[PDB]
């Protein structure tokens, strides 16, 4: 859809259009006994035509629509970096997810990591509603809605409440091993970067000079046991490719 | 020809990555329905519950207001165990979601419902509540008078809950509308020189196709489109310059200067099927410096005149406009007083011509106008 | 030095003389755009040839013809602010005057009928403003420079990898600069190919056969005769010895009698010398050494009349015997020797097929023309149009010089046409390479690599547009009425405006120009890039072309390149690099005549440049200017080595002409690794101007050029004393001596205040002169951005120490002082646009008012009657800004519709509320609104209230100029009426109108009187009409886009400070986040009480081995120093000997520096003002490879009474316990990189969804989620959490249903999740269904 209510057909319906205009010229001939010389002509052209909607490029010339470009059949769709298999199926975008900067606290404990509640209020929202209705501030969904967007004065004592010991996931790309994903429990902090704990750098090969981290959360319980029993960063110690510890101090320790 | 001497800019970079662009594939958006229904799922229903709360909001319209009556959502369910105050309980239930007051009967119901949930401490709400409950014609058609004397209340009063009143909101639906509305690009232009109306296609909107040629049939049949829209511009263009030529007093003066011209003239003076002129014609604008009006505006019916000749019914139509902009509020023009003023200029039209004309200017009659 | 230099003059360190000035940074840009755009009478550089290349045109009938004659360039409607602000492009009307003449019939030749001249309009010229960017659509915009393959001809092969055997194959290839390429290439088999335009395989004597060439000329050309005579006996031999060379003997060699090499033995260099000795000609050679022999030409005997044999074939016993007896005693043979004049043209003859004209012709058309069936004058007609039309084939003049240049030839002048001789030429060479003679050229040298700039581009497209507009011609002029039309008539303006303005709007190498600071706009102009059009691919490039090569000495930085995928694709000018006339770049040199380095500047280029010894800048000389050393460095030939001192040809001028401008702003290079100096350069450029600049206390020298040179100041056109100084304009009156005749000498300079660049970012410019202060022409009068008294200013300069702090700078982290936010230091401020159209639609035009209906009075407090907001106005997110209506629509109406109008009003039930409001997270003050309406319409209060605010300006300047003028005329008319005896006193008490009010004697002082009342009325009429004209200018309407009423722009400004996750760094690539703002009483502080600013790690400075920061540490604090004493000396007055001695030896340290500053030409008022000056610190400056030794640094340490070592002792804040080691203090330059965490930081929990695959939208700017690719799949696989991976799978990106019951059971306290079928899944089943393919799920 362009502007002004007009529309501009993509890739498939113009090879859909192309062969569609070659199988009723056809026909028309066909039906009108026209000489053979040219009815071969028109068939061999319905022929590159349907070759081209199903696998464009593969024999002859690709056929292309505007500056000089390919268009994408449904081989292209299916197949490649950018075809279902390896971006909508075996990865994805995902809700409750946020990303920000990285910095140190020297302060945490090896199970700890620093958020800032502006993130954990968006992320952490419909246990927000759920623990808003349940103790009868809200009546109705649409009142803790309303609540939850003026940032009224309770509201940072019931996000204090919902993640006192729930799990979170921290990532950084490229995830090389196992443990480029590693859970913490989250404490809540003034900013807007997120506070590391200095021994876990080295197994993300992570510095503080501008890396960002993505967090997630889990949401029903066997996904948080999952992280507390397994992801926790108290349980990586030992490297699974050595057997060595890799929560090593380094540096200034 | 002539150069844009402002504009806006647009927001993006030059040039991209010479990577391709992703398939366009769309996005969601939250319409009143959306929202209504992520209410519903999230309130305490039974299943019957939920499934008449489908239908009825099913059946609400852009503005907010219930469009069918409940005996066909009741028929709809298609159950023979649910009775009809189901169906109320639910109905009351949807509408004080958010916004309030949506998927009201009509407006009264809905006034009613935006007032239910006020506090005790408001100066006047009983005096607003008896109001709408009650006399409501009254207060539409301006009496002020009447309405004295049934509420038994002086002036103050009144007029605080009046102004209570008009502090609602008659359209809660629209609150939540759609993101932004479209706009269409004219097709022709109309400018003026040498005391004269040049017509010209629009630049901006007719390129120019590279011709692929090289590889040479194919080519034959590339240029067969070339000529078609060739043709198909050209007849565009005669059309309109025809028309422009036939309504260039209405260009210059306005309205109240147009002629009663049909589609039999258009085919006449350009030697075509009417069929054509009327496929052409359609769903086509022209941008002039009075506006942006389609194609076929110009095309009426028309009606005798006196002197000889007939008078457009657009004509008719902004003369009785500019009348009745100037009456009396006093004593409001009539109907038949208007057709006898316009019985003077030449202008025959019946009675019931001059109503037609008024309802569809949509002014209200003589008796809903006077102060 | 400069008025402007002596108010804070910078230390000097350097040591080598300087003999070139810095040039102009943006020569290149602005010499080529004049190029462009001057006229030429030689016609080969811009319009001119483009107006040539095409014209005349000519109808087929012949009957007819078109004329250009010259061209003009018109004024420009508006000026660049004004283009700015406006939003249009800055540019010129082309007008071209042109002839149409008119042939008759039955007549000889072409007689005159009628010449109709016409001057006719062919489009808008953007034009170049004086910075060197363009302006279009009111962006400012930069065409960087390309660098491509030059064209000519080019010999290669591929080093064996084509083939197993690695046997090397060699090609030649001409690539012309317009026209189709050629290719000759070798096979494994040793055959001569040809290849047209990268198409099949053919032979190579193709094209020999089809320039009329018959079979003996060619085996003439390619080879050398040998004659075979039959002296009546065994066909005796003239033999010359050097044909022997390599031969082992198969008969016996005998001559006079003597055998001078036996059968079977080989041939030595003795036996030929010998045979040259005795003069040995007639050799008796056995019938049996013709076994192999070919034949030259056809033979036929005389009698027959029938042929021998045919050429190019071998010769047989049988033969030999059957041309003996035929009369023949004279044969002719081809030299075929094997390590020596290979036979490759016979070879490739034998497999050639053709032996004709017209069949290889026929043949050509096949392989060009395929699919149809051939012709003799097609055929004929394409070869000709291939190679020798001169309007498909061009070889341009540079090309023509290489081609010449590459087969040894005399002249460079020549026609852009191939002929025979170049292609012979072309296969003689090729030949003679692959006989071991000669060698292959290098495609990475910068003598084969071309610089093509804007003008150049430009003036193609401009033909590209122009031959479409001559094709379109030549149709209207073969038929019509030849008296009626006009020239007008026949062309087409649109071809080329649109051909012109795509190509300055959507280019490959039109970018928008970066300006965060002065240096990125220097940087980004001072460009060279590979890629765009001609050029290479990301892809498609190698890895031999993105490495150094040692021709980039002094002409492009090895240091500056984008590091990613596009390394070593891109590059950056050094600092003294041209171009030459054809466009390669060139570097200076000194001469050195006699062992004496001259001062005599040559520029030389990479070709000439190899065929000298040029020795170093470092080099030692004598005052009259000989070498210190018998032995001196040089390089030559590629190579570096020791040569002696008569040796030497030229000499370097400057240490820095081998770095860029980026890379030689960085103090102390030579002490950093190369890695972390392109860090350093590529990070200074991402700066972004804070509130108060502050010069750099540590720096080379180049901040003034870099500064001046960039445009972001005001510099003074004429010099002159300030008449009047304020903080938005400054009036200068002219000298008198610079003033032209019949002016008032004044110049006026409005400063920009508070305007957007294109990163959101603040330009402002503040004046720094006085009233009434002499100004010189070239000074500096206002400060743009990052700029502090005419010296570039990026950073800041910070108390730093190296030690450990409780983590808080660990791993890269930096601990910041709390007094550093209360000062505003790093605080900057971001200003932001928002525009809002008013247009018509089909139901009504849209309306802007303060009347919204369903919107209460809050929300319109801020509003004023027109419907916008006020100046001033501090805005959040969702605050109505403008204030639109659009009309909501038309109908028929219903009962309960009337009912609603009646109670509620019509106008809230005609319109709906479409206004602009604040987007969510945005905040700022409104500071300026423009508002534009389209012509005819009625204009509102805030139109008319700008409108007048906007005629001020100009009436003042105006008034400024009229008074001026008016004061001088009066002091005339006064002079004249004392000078007639008048009454003095008189007219000193009367008023300047009653001097008017007056009347003079009857001799010529009634005239002078009348004359000058003439003058003066003249005067008043002349600036009244240009009042009118300018109020006219101003008060035009406007002429907008169809169907557009109304625009209205708004602009917001914010200030931003610093905080944990910020981004900062140094010179030195030494990045950090800064981790903790701690609070002042906490910070590390020295004996005095004094704490420090930021606290570093030390460890970081010897893994990344960029120990400069450490020495510009020390040497900074000794800066300090320096002023700390002055500043002593101010504080208790101290009279101006004592400061001017102490300034004066402060200046003097150093160990023979170039600078000499002598202060006793200084008036006191100038040395007081130095000091003020130099009270927070004495700037220095160290070149880049000649800078301050750690001695001179010692020195000055001791010079302010610090300890040498440069390390203090430091207490604890928190305990006031001693650290127990001495701690590095010093002064570092610190700036604040635009990466602010305001912007990464993003979170969501639930938002809008791809319409096909239902997945989340990624982007901050579409509110989406994190992606979670399969690299995290694979590791919670590793992990084996399957509830955590199922649960990402379904119920937060795919599962429709599971998404909603997900969030419903989340809301009622119910943790549990019921998983469905994501719908990418059957998407993906659909799509492989579509194939004609059955898949599907079962059981
Ligand atoms: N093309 C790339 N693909 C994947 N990861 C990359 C790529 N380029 C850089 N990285 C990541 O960036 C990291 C580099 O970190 P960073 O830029 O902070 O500097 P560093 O290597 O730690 O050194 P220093 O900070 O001392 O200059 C690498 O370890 C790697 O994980
Ligand atoms: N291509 C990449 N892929 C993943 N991470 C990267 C990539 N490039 C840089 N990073 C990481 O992101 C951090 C910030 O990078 P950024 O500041 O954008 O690069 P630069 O410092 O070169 O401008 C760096 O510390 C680096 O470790
Ligand atoms: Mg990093």
């Amino acid at each position: 859809p362009l502007d002004g209510g007009r529309f501009a057909t993509s890739d498939l319906n113009d090879l859909y259009r192309r062969v569609i205009n070659r199988n009723n010229r056809l026909k028309r001939l066909l039906d009108l006994a026209a000489p053979d010389i040219i009815v071969r002509n028109e068939k061999r052209m319905l022929q590159e035509a349907v070759d081209a909607l199903l696998d464009n490029g593969r024999r002859g010339r690709a056929i292309t629509g505007s500056n000089k470009r390919p268009l994408k059949s449904l081989a292209d769709m299916i197949k490649g970096k950018q075809g279902r298999f390896r971006q909508n199926l075996l990865g994805k975008r995902v809700d409750y997810s946020g990303r920000s900067v990285i910095t140190v606290g020297p302060y945490l404990r090896l199970h700890q990591c620093g958020l800032p509640k502006k993130m954990a209020l968006e992320l952490f929202k419909p246990f927000i509603y759920g623990k808003l209705e349940l103790r009868g501030l809200a009546t109705t969904i649409k009142a803790a809605k309303k609540m939850v967007e003026r940032e009224e004065a309770v509201v940072w004592d019931i996000l204090d409440e919902v993640i006192r010991e729930h799990p979170v996931l921290l990532n950084r790309a490229p995830t090389l091993h196992r443990l480029g994903i590693q859970a913490f429990e989250p404490v809540l902090i003034e900013g807007k970067a997120i506070q590391l704990h200095p021994l876990v750098c080295a197994a993300y090969n992570a510095d503080f000079d501008g890396d960002q981290m993505a967090v997630h959360v889990p949401l029903t319980l066997e996904a948080q046991l999952e992280a507390r029993a397994l992801m926790m960063s108290t349980n990586n110690i030992l490297s699974p490719a050595n057997g060595e510890p890799i929560i090593v101090p380094s540096q200034d320790v | 020809d002539t150069i844009y001497t402002a504009g806006t800019p647009s927001g993006t970079s030059g040039d991209y990555i010479d990577d391709e662009l992703p398939v366009y594939q769309g996005e969601t958006t939250q319409t009143l329905q959306d929202y209504l229904m992520w209410q519903v799922e999230l309130t305490p229903f039974s299943d019957t519950d939920r499934a008449i709360a489908t239908s009825i909001v099913d059946a609400v319209d852009e503005t907010g207001y219930l469009t069918v009556p409940l005996e066909d959502i009741l028929e709809s369910i298609g159950d023979e165990e649910i009775d009809i105050d189901e169906v109320e309980a639910v109905l009351k239930r949807i509408q004080r979601f958010d916004p309030v007051g949506v998927a009201a009967k009509d407006l009264r119901d809905c006034l009613l419902i935006q007032l239910s949930q006020f506090d005790k401490t408001t100066p006047w709400l009983e005096e607003a509540r008896l109001i709408i409950s009650d006399h409501l014609d009254l207060l539409a058609n301006h009496d002020f008078r009447t309405l004295m004397r049934v509420t038994r209340l002086k002036e103050d009063v009144l007029k605080e809950a009046v102004n209570l009143i008009q502090s609602l909101d008659p359209r809660p639906g629209q609150s939540i509308q759609t993101g932004e509305p479209e706009y269409v690009i004219p097709d022709v232009l109309v400018r003026k020189h040498n005391g004269h109306w040049t017509v010209e296609l629009n630049s901006d909107s007719i390129p120019r196709l590279q011709i692929n040629q090289h590889y040479a049939s194919n080519l034959q049949d590339a240029k067969w489109l070339i000529k078609s829209l060739e043709s198909r511009n050209d007849t565009l263009l005669r059309v309109s310059r025809c028309i422009v030529e036939q309504q260039q007093a209405f260009f210059e003066q306005g309205e109240e200067y147009m002629k009663p011209m049909v589609l039999a003239d258009i085919a006449q003076a350009v030697e075509m099927h009417e069929s054509t002129i009327s496929r052409v014609t359609t769903q086509k604008y022209l941008h002039s410096p009075r506006g942006i009006f389609e194609l076929k505006y110009f095309f009426s019916s028309h009606v005798n005149t006196e002197g000889g000749g007939e008078a457009s019914s657009t004509a008719i139509r902004a003369l009785v406009k500019k009348l009745i902009a100037a009456e009396n509020p006093a004593k409001p023009l009539s109907d038949s007083k208007l057709t006898s003023l316009l019985s003077e200029q030449g202008i025959m039209v019946a009675r019931r011509t001059v109503a037609k004309y008024r309802e569809s200017l949509s002014i209200p009659p003589s008796n809903q106008r006077k102060q | 030095y400069s008025y402007t230099e002596k108010k804070r003059i910078r230390k000097d360190f350097g040591k080598r003389p300087q003999v070139l000035d810095v040039p102009y940074l943006l020569s290149i840009q602005l010499d080529s755009f004049q190029k462009f755009i001057e006229q030429d009478p030689e016609g080969q550089y811009g319009l001119e040839a483009a107006f040539r290349s095409v014209f005349p045109i000519q109808s087929y009938s012949g009957n007819s013809e078109l004329q250009y004659v010259s061209y003009r360039l018109g004024e420009p409607v508006f000026d660049v602010q004004e283009c700015q602000i406006r939003g249009v492009t800055y540019s010129a009307p082309l007008r071209v005057k042109l002839r149409l003449v008119i042939y008759e019939r039955e007549a000889p030749e072409g007689t005159v009928k009628d010449i109709k001249e016409q001057e006719v309009y062919m489009g808008e010229i953007p034009l170049m403003t004086d910075n060197g960017t363009f302006v279009i659509n009111g962006t400012e915009r930069v065409i960087v420079s390309q660098l491509h393959r030059s064209p000519g001809v080019f010999f290669d092969s591929d080093k064996g990898k084509t083939h197993s055997s690695g046997k090397v194959l060699y090609n030649a290839r001409i690539i012309p600069y317009r026209g189709s390429w050629l290719d000759f290439e070798f096979d494994p088999k040793d055959n001569l190919f040809v290849r047209i335009d990268r198409r099949r395989k053919l032979p190579a004597t193709i094209i020999l056969r089809a320039l009329n060439y018959t079979t003996e000329q060619i085996l003439d050309l390619f080879f050398e005769k040998v004659i075979f005579e039959i002296r009546d006996n065994k066909l005796q031999m003239e033999l010359v010895p050097e044909r022997l060379r390599g031969e082992t003997a198969s008969f016996d060699i005998e001559a006079n009698g003597k055998v001078y090499v036996e059968k079977g033995r080989r041939i030595t260099a003795r036996h030929i010398r010998q045979l040259e000795k005795d003069d040995v000609k007639l050799i008796e050679v056995p019938v049996e050494y013709i076994a192999g022999k070919v034949v030259a030409k056809d033979y036929i005997d005389e009698s027959t009349g029938e042929l021998i044999c045919a050429a190019n074939m071998e010769l047989s016993l049988d033969l030999l015997a059957k041309l003996s007896q035929s009369g023949h005693k004279r044969i002719e043979t081809l030299f075929t020797n094997d390590l020596d004049h290979g036979p490759y043209i016979s070879e490739t003859l034998r497999v050639d097929p053709t032996n004709d004209r017209l069949s290889a012709l026929v043949e050509i058309y096949r392989m060009m023309r395929p699919g149809e069936p051939p012709t003799r004058e097609a055929a004929e007609s394409l070869f000709e149009n291939l190679f020798f039309s001169e309007d498909r084939y061009d070889l341009s003049a540079v090309g023509r010089m290489k081609f010449n240049r590459s087969l040894l030839r005399e002249e460079i002048e020549g026609s852009g046409i191939l002929s025979k001789d170049d292609i012979i030429d072309v296969m003689k060479k090729l030949i003679d390479i692959r006989n071991g003679k000669g060698e292959v050229d290098d495609i990475d040298h910068l003598g084969n690599r071309r610089i093509r700039s804007v003008g150049e581009m430009a003036e193609n497209q401009f033909r590209v547009g122009l031959v479409r507009v001559e094709r379109a011609v030549k149709e209207r002029l073969s038929l019509g009425d030849l008296d009626t039309l006009m020239p007008q008539d026949m062309i087409n303006a649109k071809p080329i405006s649109a051909a012109v303005k795509e190509f300055f709007g959507s280019s490959q190498l039109s970018q928008f120009m970066d300006q965060n600071n002065p240096l990125s706009e220097i940087t980004h102009k001072r460009r060279i890039s590979a890629l765009g059009p001609g050029g290479l691919t990301r892809e498609r490039a190698g890895f031999e072309v993105r490495d150094v090569h040692p021709t980039h000495y002094g002409r492009v930085c090895p240091i500056e390149t984008p590091e990613g995928p596009n390394i070593g694709l891109i590059n950056s000018l050094s600092v003294y690099a041209q171009t030459n006339e054809y466009g390669f770049l060139e570097t200076p040199y000194r001469k050195v005549t006699d062992g004496v380095v001259t001062d005599e500047i040559h520029y030389l280029s990479a070709i000439e440049e190899g065929n000298y010894v040029i020795a170093q800048a470092n080099s030692n000389l004598d005052e009259e200017g000989h070498f210190v050393e018998d032995l001196v460095t040089c390089r030559s030939k590629g190579e570096s080595s020791l040569f002696s001192r008569d040796q030497v040809d030229y000499m370097d001028v400057s240490t820095q002409q081998v770095v860029s401008v980026g890379a030689s702003l960085i103090p102390f290079l030579e002490h950093d690794d190369a890695n972390r100096a392109l860090m350093g350069a590529n990070m200074q450029r991402q700066a972004v101007p804070t509130l108060r600049a502050d010069k750099p206390l540590v720096g080379t020298g180049m901040e003034r050029a870099v500064a001046v040179d960039s445009g972001v100041t005001a510099v003074a056109k004429r010099g002159g004393v300030v008449q009047y100084v304020d903080a938005s304009r400054i009036v200068i009156k002219v000298n008198e001596d610079e003033m032209y005749p019949g002016e008032a000498g004044i110049d006026i300079y409005n400063l920009t205040k508070y305007t957007r660049s294109n990163q959101n970012t603040c330009i402002n410019q503040m004046p720094c002169v006085s009233l009434g202060e002499p100004v010189e022409r070239g000074d500096v009068l206002a400060d743009g951005p990052s700029t502090d008294l005419g010296e570039l200013a990026l950073g800041q300069n910070m108390r730093v120490a190296f030690m450990p702090w409780n983590g808080y700078n660990f791993e890269d982290s930096i601990l910041v002082s709390e007094r550093v936010v209360q000062e505003d230091r790093f605080t900057t401020i971001h200003i932001q646009e928002l525009a809002c159209v008013s247009r018509d639609t089909k139901l009504g035009p849209e309306e802007i008012t303060a009347d919204i209906p369903n919107v209460g009075e809050a929300a319109l407090s801020k509003l004023d009657e027109s419907g916008i907001v006020y100046i001033g106005a501090e805005v959040t997110g969702g605050d109505i800004l403008v204030g639109k209506v659009t009309p909501k629509g038309e109908t028929q109406l219903t009962p309960e519709e009337k009912l609603l109008r009646a109670i509620f009003g019509e106008k809230a039930s005609d319109v709906k509320d479409s206004s602009l409001r604040v987007p969510n997270g945005v905040s700022g003050t409104v500071i300026d609104v423009q508002v534009f309406t389209r012509d005819g319409v009625e204009k509102d209060k805030r139109a008319l209230e700008i409108e007048e605010m906007q005629l001020k300006q100009a009436k003042k300047d105006l008034s400024e100029e009229l008074q001026i003028l008016e004061a001088g005329l009066f002091s005339r008319i006064r002079a004249v009426l004392v000078a007639g005896g008048v009454e003095a006193e008189k007219l000193d008490k009367l008023p300047r109108d009653r001097w008017l009010e007056l009347g003079l004697t009857d001799e010529e002082k009634q005239n002078q009187l009348e004359q000058l009342a003439e003058q003066y009325d003249e005067l008043k009429h002349e600036f009244e009409k240009k009042l009118e004209a300018k109020r006219r200018k101003i008060t035009q309407g406007d002429d907008l886009a169809p169907g557009v009423l109304k625009i209205v722009k708004v602009y917001l400004a914010v200030k931003r400070r610093i905080q944990p996750g910020d981004k900062m760094a140094g010179r030195h690539g030494n990045k950090g986040v800064i981790s903790k703002i701690n609070p002042i009483e906490d910070m590390p502080y020295d004996e005095n009480g004094t704490p420090v600013d930021i606290v570093l790690n030390p460890l970081g400075v010897p893994s990344r081995m960029n120990i400069g920061q450490i020495l510009e540490t020390h040497l900074g604090m000794a800066a300090k120093g320096i002023g700390d004493k002055i500043n002593a000396m101010l504080k208790q007055q101290q009279e101006v000997a004592k400061l001017r001695e102490f300034i004066q030896r402060a200046y003097d340290l150093g160990a023979d520096v170039r600078q000499k500053v002598d202060l006793s030409t200084f008036s006191d008022e100038e040395v007081m003002r130095l000091a003020e000056n130099l009270r927070k610190g004495m700037p220095i400056a160290t070149p880049v490879f000649d800078g301050a030794k750690e001695a001179e640094i010692k020195e000055l340490l001791k010079l302010g009474d610090l300890p040498t070592s440069g390390q203090i002792r430091l207490y604890d804040g928190r305990t006031g316990e001693q650290f127990e080691r001495p701690v590095t203090v010093g002064y570092m330059y610190m700036l604040k990189l635009n990466h602010l965490v305001d912007d990464k930081m993003h979170a969501r929990s639930t938002g809008s969804y791809s319409l096909v695959t239902q997945q989340p939208l990624g982007g901050k700017a579409q509110f989406g989620g994190q992606r979670f690719g399969e690299m995290e799949v694979w590791a919670l696989e590793a992990y084996g959490a399957a509830y955590t991976l199922q649960e990402m799978l379904t119920v937060k990106s795919d599962d429709v249903n599971g998404r909603t019951k997900m969030y419903k059971n989340i809301v009622d306290g119910n943790h549990q999740m019921e998983p469905g079928m994501p719908e990418s899944f059957n998407v993906l089943l659909k799509e492989i269904r579509s194939l004609g393919i059955n898949i599907e799920l079962e059981d």
